[PDB]
């Protein structure tokens, strides 16, 4: 039960990187637009 | 170009957010298999 | 704003670095369960 | 068979973040160079 | 023993993305500040 | 510097793309162990 609850915790962390990756990209796009 | 990149990112961030579909929907077979055991 | 974003990133990068707490501290139950077996 | 096919799906997703992380960095490098 | 040693290798890789994600962000912040 | 960072990223993105070596090459032991079972 713990391992499955954990693969879930990996899955969970990756999803959180996905939102953080999209946030970095937003920043980049704001710099692209401002600086060009 | 930058819209070549915006497009090439978005599609790629599609593939990932497809994989994390496949994964999320094992995790919830695993959390079915765990039902039995 | 950009300090809205700096704050909204930092907290989010908190949640992740919380999950990877939860995970890291299973992995070291699993590496306990593996002790027995 | 499903779990292994899945750890593979985690592995897979991470590889896809790795390509997306390198893409964000490219953007950053283009902004570094243009804006300096 | 290998799978557990591996989930660990996934966990490990994610931690390494976390440091790489923070590095991209540093870059972004330097561009935000320089270009504004 | 920025070339300090370019170097410090590239090496780090090396370590990850080392781990994902280690991982990818378990996954394909696991997909060997799964052969038997």
């Amino acid at each position: 039960s713990g391992i499955v609850q954990q693969q879930n915790n990996l899955l969970r962390a990756i999803e959180a990187q996905q939102h953080l990756l999209q946030l970095t990209v937003w920043g980049i796009k704001q710099l692209q637009a401002r600086i060009l | 170009t930058w819209e070549a990149w915006d497009r090439a990112i978005a599609e790629y961030a599609x593939r990932i957010e497809x994989l994390i579909x496949a994964a999320q929907e094992q995790q919830e077979k695993n959390e079915x298999a765990l039902x039995e055991l």
